């Protein structure tokens, strides 16, 4: 940083030949009718004079400027009107870690829909709050089948476990949804069993894993978990 | 232990990253709506570790160049304590000496995680026959990490650039083999000294 | 002597943050879930060690300056209580000017903490070979202690600033070196009458 | 002729630990943990309580003004004649406040729990020494009972005074690395005719 | 407190009745009131018309509307595609449904083609036509109804919308 | 009667009215419509998913000799050693239920919950250490309770 004195702190950086208040130099920036000539004294006019006065420098061909994150707007037609270039824009200033947003409605909007769309798919009808009938042994049978053949997995048992303690309408809906076939597709939810079969013999294992889960959630609690954990572990 | 080696790590992104969500409650969140979600912060921003990536890198390329590293990776090994892979990222006795930040970036969710619709397709009939949903890193997405060496040897800033390189080649995290993860990184190394904050 | 210097400092996470659960018992309880468990209350709100993080900062900045500060890490290693450490943290026979509080976190367990899928991949096959669930502290987590420090002299504040200043670049709990641990510390400090209750 | 009763109800905040002053239940305990938190036969916590308050009422009244006798000190021996020796005694006739032990509510299976303490290097990162040392849970809720005979008026309030002094410092052991930190919920009574 | 919310869609979470939400405490001259998102719509439309200044539907029950909005989904005209697609105007709020649900029944004078998804099946045209007009009216009576309501009655054609 | 439970501090004031974005539970009661936060729900989801889950033969000397080897190459560590003192002063079906659970080699994965041994071994000997230490410590299920600690009491002494 070359600083040099004068009758005036003429710094010269590589960001600008800074001088707060006339060197033979170039001179960029000027900290500043005695006041015109002075400015006029320096050859190569300094790109801005950081001061009515500014009135009369403006109109000699002078730009002045009179006296934290980075802002970034999103929202771009503006108007003359009252002398300065100007738009009516209602907005949302985010405050991100490393900068700070100007957003629009739109971007709220967005926003408001991926919430709701969160809050409403959290709660499922009665959480927590004509089944048909199978012996102890035979759903014991029927979940170990389903269990060395692959149809009733660890993730599948895992997930009976978790809507069957939030009752036993939930755990009717997942399986309903699980053992569901799609009209367009023709597929069920299950994962395909194991093993060299036939469709209507792979038809049947889906439609015993649906009644033996079914028939699983008419049974107690601690019934159902004491039949599952002996194939996951976990629950 | 005078001396601190600051290696500030900045990767863009040449390809979509994946690195799966391992929050329970987070990643639940999303397959209800995403099947794959990509790992994120509670500040909106992706997250990938970076260590595992690091020292994965030096050892498969320390075992190739025939050095006395171990396979920290196999399943419950135990590091040795005595290779260079030891020092830098640590062993059942003494730590790691660098200190490996995660691969945050530096814009939020909106602006770089996209939801793709991902495909199985049957080989004989040429039909989709599963699809799946997966939140992706976009292309161009800038990821900063900074790697703090704490008593700092003079081969540590080449390794870590060669597990760069080796990083950039094979891929960061996720999907590696489908063509996920290709990444560019700049290193803007340094050697602060310890007492830096003492003023 | 009559004053006491009261800093409140406020630490918010820009990481994950791990730190270990020391209850026995609420470990073998946790670890039926969770392989590792953070250090909760019973309150339920995360509970990190502050006292020995700025001990340990301040020995190796004060260590790397060429003061001679002892070392009160190693084994058997006695504390000589002639150092600025021994005054301001503590010594055998001498008791710390600095009450630091545990660093106590705002929200409680159910906001704060997520159970996360950590592995193990083999550097070979790029598969899996360990799984292990631990629980981890979101970004953005707002914890606040208190360090008081009775008999104040002119440096300690900035000596404290100094030390946040090192635990904001290396952190603060377990897991450091993967990324863990990043943290921000604001400080507001306060020099307080130390008769400010007898009223 | 009235004495004067204080309620104190006190509420862990941070983790509390008093050392365990009984030889043989500590050496009973020395195989467990390396630190056992103080104790009773009756399996409840009890927390010494007139110590912190005379020694809070000593520091905040001495650098007050008003001059106290320093006890904890070289030597320690008061005098009759300041406050703190008219309200948590004097090394003639007895002090005018009897306080009783931070007895607990609970027992040593509800609040009691042993804990890893560590001593890491600073060069490796890694544990050096650990120890194993006996904490009292957060919200875990102790009772006690002052009794100050012959009542002045700055009686109570002094020790509301020292209370706050205890609930910013902290009570029993480990003090400077954060244990100990609780709050205090005070209530009074005097009693005249039984 | 005065909730500016019709208090329904209610379920019963265990021995608790609540319902999902999202909105504003607009905290005013001791109301403190609970307004949702048609408030703040309002009110952006009340600042950007402001700001810029100083520069019929039909009634149709909601059982015959889970009855026809199911008979158009099984002959293959209210598709999932199409509920995804009312589900993004009908959030954006009530006016780009009605633009939505204009555009899709615009019969286009030259072509004559409507943009919905033709019935399969056999149908004459003018049964053809009479359901395309059923599909304008149906989802014109679900534009009235408030968006919990028509999220039950489309959540149980498309899953994930 | 309405209580709002979510925090009031925060809020911006927009078009001359202070106003603030929530997203949270409108709840019923006897007489009282609160309006409680995702914290609350929270509480009621944990609390009501907890309530509604909470509601052989070998010889010494050579027993000796399988538990110092499988304490060298690191099988049997102090963790297995305290592990199975407490399973065994909890029962003996119970300590045989851990020692198979340990042992038990996962279908999908082929993994066994013991620690590898450290050392140049190839697959099957591997293998058959599993297999020793899980005949080894199911046959210290048998011997009685003094004799299990004086031989677990030279490789752990804690326990
Ligand atoms: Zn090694
Ligand atoms: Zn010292
Ligand atoms: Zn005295």
């Amino acid at each position: 940083t070359k600083i040099t004195f004068y009758n005036s702190v003429f710094i010269e950086t590589h960001n600008g030949n800074y001088l707060f208040s006339m060197p033979d130099g170039n001179v960029d920036y000027l900290i500043l009718d005695e006041l015109i000539d002075y400015i006029e004294r320096l050859k190569y006019t300094p790109y801005k004079v950081f001061l009515i006065l500014a009135k009369r420098i403006i109109s000699k061909k002078i730009r002045v400027e009179l006296p934290k994150k980075v802002v970034l707007n999103i929202n771009d037609n503006m108007c003359n009107f009252a002398s300065y270039r100007l738009m009516p824009f209602s907005g949302f200033i985010v405050e991100k870690d490393d900068r700070i947003e100007i957003n629009d409605k739109n971007w709220f909007d967005m926003i408001w829909n991926e919430e709701y769309n969160k809050m409403r798919s959290q709660i499922v009808a009665e959480d927590f709050s004509a089944l048909p009938d199978m012996s102890h042994d035979k759903i014991i049978e029927n979940i170990e089948y389903l269990f060395n053949i692959k149809i009733l997995s660890k993730n599948r048992i895992k997930e009976f476990w978790e809507e069957f303690c939030k009752g036993q309408k939930a755990a009717i809906k997942y399986i309903t949804q699980v053992h569901r076939k799609n009209p367009n597709t023709g597929r069920r939810n299950w994962n395909p069993p194991e093993g060299d079969f036939t469709d209507n013999e792979i038809e049947k294992l889906y439609e015993t894993a649906y009644n033996t889960l079914l028939s699983l959630i008419k049974y107690d609690k601690n019934k159902v978990y004491n039949i599952l954990i002996n194939f996951n572990p976990k629950l | 232990a005078k001396t601190m080696k600051k290696i500030y790590v900045t990767m863009k992104t040449l390809s979509p990253l994946y690195t799966g969500e391992v929050r329970r409650e987070d990643k639940e969140a999303a397959q209800k709506r995403v099947n794959f979600p990509v790992r994120k912060t509670a500040t909106n921003k992706v997250l990938i570790p970076f260590k595992g990536a690091l020292r994965s890198a030096l050892e498969i390329m320390l075992k190739a160049k025939g050095e006395n590293v171990c396979d920290t990776g196999e399943s419950r090994a135990r590091p040795c304590g005595r290779c260079v892979t030891c020092s830098l990222f640590g062993s059942m006795g003494r730590a790691g000496r660098a200190s490996v930040d995660f691969l945050i970036s530096n814009d939020t969710k909106e602006q770089i995680v996209r939801e793709s619709t991902h495909l199985r397709i049957e080989r004989q009939t040429k039909s989709a026959s599963d699809t799946f949903k997966g939140e992706e890193v976009i292309e161009g997405a800038t990821f900063t990490a900074t790697i703090t060496i704490s008593n700092p040897q003079e081969k540590d800033l080449s390794l870590i650039q060669s597990a760069l390189k080796f990083i950039e080649e094979n891929g960061i995290g996720g999907w590696l083999n489908k063509g996920y993860g290709r990444v560019s990184f700049e290193v803007k190394s340094e050697d602060v000294a310890t007492d830096r904050f003492l003023k």
